[PDB]
RNA sequence: CAGAAGAAUCAUCGAAUCUUUGAACGCACUGCGCCUUUGGGUUCUACCAAAGGCAUGCCUGUUUGAGUGUCAUU
RNA sequence: GGACAUGGGUUAGUCGAUCCUAAGAGAUAGGGAAGCUCCGUAUGAAAGUUGCACGAUUUUUCGUGCCUAUCGAAAGGG
RNA sequence: AUUGGAUAUGCCAUAUAAAGCGCUUUCGAAGAGUCGAGUUGUGCAGCUCUAAAUGGGUGGUUCAUCUAA
RNA sequence: UUGACCUCAAAUCAGGUAGGACUACGCGCUGAACAAUAAGCGCAGGAAAAGAAAAUAACCAUGAUUCCCUCAGUAACGGUGAAGCGGGAAAAGCUCAAAUUUGAAAUCUGGCAACAUUUCUUUUGUUGUCCGAGUUGUAAUUUCAA
């Protein structure tokens, strides 16, 4: 398979070929508006394992946010935004130059029949599933809050006062 | 003159890849093969086109028929499509000739298969258009086509475009696909440039 | 007053002149009353009134039924013939959607379900 | 900030219920599964024996059931745990053993098309 | 002076008015 | 005069000059509302009027937001 | 020809975008005002940053080499058009560190020989005394007693600071003397 | 009080009506328009009225296009 | 009594508003901003309500030519 | 009336199908401007630099445990 | 010349969707003077969040999350202030990316047409057919417990 491929070719990102893309593709970018749909993925290979199926009702959006909170969860919530009627899956890096952090974020149309039927992405079509990116349930939104297993990461100055005590 | 911004993003990228330094492993893709072979190549191809999907359905159910009244055929040949199929089959040793669309979208698609083809002892060439790929196979577009296997009456033809392909595509260019592309510049360009080169030179470096 | 099981045997256009009538009976029972009326016309300006709204509804109650028969077995039905439960249960995964489930799924439950069982004490 | 227990008698009869609603969607079936049995992890408590979370998948296969069946007859399974002594598995096993003689399963009803 | 003034400064006028006597 | 007739709610609030309600926010999307003034919002919240929708969805839920007519 | 067709669209492009510089550039006043009338120049302060470590030695001259391979300086721009580098250098311009120093540095450098010379330090010093000096020369005891008492903001006729006394502080006045 | 004689200022409530606003959505904040269709009157190329329409972002599709964008075409 | 109660009273094709623009304001294009939002007003916008005209109908699949917001004045203009 | 999960029973069933368990002289993919290093802010974030494949994370006196993006 | 595709537009184009209110509880962001506080901002639900270990432990080991009791005013940090174990409430597990279906895109939205169905002429589907989406990858299969 051919993704086996793209996952490693993505890993080294200032070889010869993904330094020269990185240019040309960040100064495509800038042509166009700070937050434009992208018809495809520029990466299928990290928007695949990110939830991404190609098919309809899967939405693609690019967005560069200044560098200099996260920039990866700012990008999310001004996508969402942005596009309102859909529904903030996933997002990755894609770009980068010395004042832009370009990202791709992947949104599902919960209205589509498309995805209401499909029993895998179900799950986002129910209402509590309601702008994830603004509530920090994202997988940057949970990084970004110290959501995780470990010891990195009001039961304290309330007096609980018993019947018999 | 005041183009749309969609039509000067579109000359201006036609521009700016040329005046770049564009990598040996993209720079090969400029490279394409010529016009009498790729219409050799696409005569064998368009004889293993495959079925459609009307003509997939027609004979489904010519045999459903058969079975819904009372009751052992030949594997089908046609040509293998798909990246993920075709890489594998490369990877497999099971291509015979592999065909890279000249115009994949993000490159880095296909960036690895001519080396890939290469590393595996497999013949490939790079014709132009993914939409003429993608007309074989009744889509808009292939990224990549491959044939791995052909009746025994076209086993001679496809020997002579192997042949073809060696001869004009891989004996050709091979030291060119190795040296980086780009850095064209127009008839006028460089004067231009140079004047503007010793005028930056002299005193303009800050 | 005029009985609605009646009203409702009738065709539109008689059920328009009524209306038509009912309300030259309602504008001149106004004048009376501010001209000087009495206790039988204050009585009669209600019926009326109600009458009129009676016959209203047998019109409205007609025309929507003729248009619930029209969109019968329609993809797409006008929007205040549709259902209105509330928003929000509009927009929710409908049963089927809801109960759909993956061939890995099906599968799964066809072959080990949760079975009935009792512990001997 | 005062926390009060005022609804501790409320809260108790509600899980009484709770547990009632539960013998009457399934009746003939227990209220709760049936943990394993395992040594808790400390020098201070490891003479004792506490209620684990479910079988080892070592366990299941010595006793006979099947780690997609366990689940339907009532067996949590843990894929977590595992047998480090032959005197947690033999302990754990009769526990199935004991659980499966004391167990009555009632036939389903199975689909079977006119031909094969 | 717009319809919603006249309309209004009515209502101001009805709102001081003499109970009714039933 | 230095204040005029907001349209939303109804109160001599809207300012001249600003062209803003100091009561409601208005010509804003949202309402003015602030947690400090606990007594403003009961004075304007819901059921300061008539309440007519949703107390027809208050008395349609119990028999389960159903439609239709009897036998 | 592809090489003519080529030719020509780089002139096209090339010509279109100094139109734009132009017209844009025609928006500033001075800027019109100003078309009717091998060495280097550090003048940038992240330059004298790197000129400061590399002649105080502070940061090794071999270490500055190697730190010069980055993502940066393989983006060669050497023959790139203009409508290209105007935007790259606006836009991809690695921000590197700044020291005060050369700041200051550079503050020394563009002083000019006639920036501070007797006029310009004693009248210039002057206007701003003497507008300083124009613009230099530029509490009432209440009894809370017949119409003043239980006042709650500036009684009749009293203006300015001004206290209130109701004869009973008076003994918190005694008490707090005592204290 | 008067007056009326399946009553009711009744209950329930699954069918309807629901004026001007307001997220407020043709444009404005007394008004000013456009589009489709129908209708009238001493009365018809004029005038009038009525009904149904016309906000923004986005998603899926449809149709119509643009490009010195990538090509194919004896 | 300018109070209270009960009723009455303001009639426009020609008078004013309605129309136009003024300084300015202001949405749209784009760009910021964690953000409530801010900058921006022909700005690198594909900026035309049926922009306009031409044609025995053009391989009965449209060719040729031309030209290229709104608010803000009951004292201004009409 | 309106419904829920069962039971009994009728009809239909696309089974040339699908699954568990057991055996191997055959194989076994595992998430990157992410981890991390440096630095500046309040584990988290910015900036600079930027990975690995019995690798990597976290514990303990080589071991144990876990399998992130 | 004719036509493929890529990208980008347009429509009072076919069908949808977003906004505002409430805000006790819930999740984010921001944040003072004297407190992961108040205020301000964003976003939900009947619960929200968390959740099937890049988890503890040093044992004869434990085994997603949540809550309660306890640990414990303990360890640590220098007044602040946990967690592992332990007792209990409730228990349920799982889905993808990375594999060639290659002896057959087996997948799906929409239009039209019949056919059923309904808390319901208001709901929800099925069957047929056609245009499309999709090979730059939609199904079946697999998720390390394998
Ligand atoms: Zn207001």
């Amino acid at each position: 398979g051919a993704y086996k491929y793209l996952e490693e070719l993505a890993k080294k990102k200032q070889s010869d070929v993904n330094l020269f893309l990185s240019r040309v593709r960040a100064w495509e970018y800038r042509q166009m508006n700070v937050i434009h749909r992208a018809s495809r993925p520029s990466r299928p290979d990290k928007a695949r394992r990110l939830g991404y199926k190609a098919k309809q009702g899967y939405v693609i959006y690019r967005i560069r946010v200044r560098r200099g909170r996260s920039a990866r969860c700012t990008a999310e919530e001004r996508v969402g935004r942005y596009c309102s009627n859909l529904r903030v899956l996933n997002s990755y890096w894609v770009n980068q130059d010395a004042t832009y952090k370009f990202f791709e974020v992947i949104l599902v149309d919960p209205s589509h029949k498309a995805i209401r039927r499909d029993p895998r992405i179900n799950w986002i079509v129910n209402p509590v599933h309601k702008h994830r990116e603004s509530r920090g349930l994202t997988s940057i939104g949970k990084k970004s809050r110290g959501i995780g297993k470990g010891h990195r990461f009001l039961r304290h100055n309330t007096l609980s006062l018993r019947r018999y005590r | 003159v005041k183009w749309p911004e969609y039509i000067r993003l579109q000359r201006r990228r036609k521009i700016l890849n040329l005046r770049l330094k564009v990598p040996p492993a993209i720079a090969q893709f400029q490279k394409t093969l010529d016009k009498n072979t790729a219409t050799q190549v696409f005569k064998l191809l368009n004889k293993y086109r495959p079925e459609t999907a009307a003509e997939k359905k027609q004979r489904l159910v010519a045999e459903a028929e058969a079975v819904a009244n009372g009751k052992v055929s030949k594997k089908p040949y046609n040509v293998k499509y798909g990246l993920n199929h075709v890489v594998a089959l490369i990877e497999a040793k099971k291509a015979k000739l592999v065909l890279i669309a000249s115009d994949v979208d993000p490159i880095e698609l296909v960036v690895f298969l001519p080396a890939l083809c290469k590393k595996m002892g497999v013949p490939y060439a790079i014709v132009k258009n993914k939409a003429r790929l993608g007309t074989v196979i009744h889509q808009k577009t292939a990224a990549v086509l491959a044939v791995t296997e052909v009746r025994e009456e076209d086993k001679n033809e496809l020997a002579s475009i192997v042949s073809a392909v060696d001869a004009n595509f891989s004996a050709k260019y091979d030291e060119s696909r190795r040296k980086w592309g780009g850095g064209i510049m127009g008839g006028k360009t460089q004067a231009l440039l140079a004047k503007r080169a010793k005028a930056a030179a002299a005193t303009v470096r800050l | 007053a005029l009985k609605t099981f009646e009203l409702r045997k009738q065709s539109q256009e008689n059920l328009a002149e009524q209306l038509q009538e009912l309300r030259q009976e309602l504008a001149s029972l106004r004048v009376q009353k501010i001209a000087g009326g009495s206790g039988s016309k204050l009585s009669k300006i209600k019926t009326t009134r109600k009458d009129i709204a009676r016959i209203l509804t047998v019109i409205n109650e007609s025309n929507r039924l003729a248009a619930r028969e029209a969109y019968k077995n329609k993809k797409y039905i006008p929007l205040d013939l549709r259902q209105k439960k509330t928003r929000a249960i509009r927009r929710a995964l409908t049963p089927y959607e809801q109960s759909r489930k993956t061939l890995k799924q099906i599968k799964k439950e066809r072959y080990f379900p949760l079975r009935k069982y009792a512990l001997k004490a | 900030y005062v926390k009060t227990w005022f609804n501790q008698p409320g809260r108790k009869l509600r899980r009484r219920q709770a547990r009632q609603t539960k013998a009457a969607k399934i009746a003939p079936r227990p209220v709760e599964a049936i943990r394993p049995a395992v040594k808790p992890p400390t020098i201070r408590y490891n003479m004792k024996v506490r209620a684990g979370r479910g079988f080892t998948l070592e366990e299941l296969k010595a006793a006979g059931v099947s780690r997609r069946v366990a689940s339907t007859i009532g067996i949590p399974v843990d894929h977590r745990r595992r047998n480090r002594s032959e005197e947690s598995l033999q302990r754990n096993v009769e526990r199935i053993k004991v659980y499966l003689a004391h167990l009555i399963v009632f036939p389903r009803k199975a689909g079977q098309p006119k031909k094969g | 002076k717009s319809f919603r003034t006249k309309q209004k400064l009515a209502k101001a006028a009805r709102q001081n008015r003499p109970i009714p006597q039933w | 005069k230095s204040h005029t007739i907001c349209r939303r709610c109804g109160k001599r609030s809207f300012h001249i000059q600003k062209s803003t309600c100091a009561c409601c926010g208005y010509p804003a999307a949202k309402t003015r509302s602030y947690n400090w003034g606990a007594k403003a919002k009961r004075r304007r919240t819901t059921g300061t009027g008539r309440m007519s929708y949703l107390k027809k969805v208050h008395r349609s839920f119990k028999n389960g937001f159903r439609s239709g007519k009897p036998a | 020809d592809s090489d003519d067709e080529r030719d020509r669209l780089e002139a096209d492009l090339d010509s279109m975008y100094s139109d734009y510089t132009k017209r844009k550039a025609e928006s500033d006043v001075k800027y019109r005002v100003k078309k009717a009338r091998n060495n280097v120049e550090i003048v940038t302060a992240e330059a004298m940053t790197l000129a400061q470590d590399i002649a105080s030695r502070r940061k090794s001259k071999a270490d500055l080499i190697d730190e010069g391979y980055n993502r940066w300086s393989f983006q060669s721009k050497e023959g790139l058009p203009d409508w290209f580098l105007d935007e790259e250098t606006t836009v991809n311009k690695p921000n590197k560190p700044i020291t005060k120093e050369a700041v200051l540095a550079l503050r020394e450098k563009m002083k000019a020989l006639n920036a501070r010379p007797i006029k310009k330090v004693l009248e210039a010093q002057g206007r701003k005394k003497m507008r300083t000096i124009k613009r230099l020369q530029r509490p009432t005891l209440v009894v809370a007693k017949g119409p003043n008492k239980g006042l709650k903001s500036r009684p009749k006729g009293v203006k300015g600071k001004y206290k209130m006394v109701d004869s009973r502080m008076k003994k918190d006045l005694r008490a707090q003397k005592r204290l």
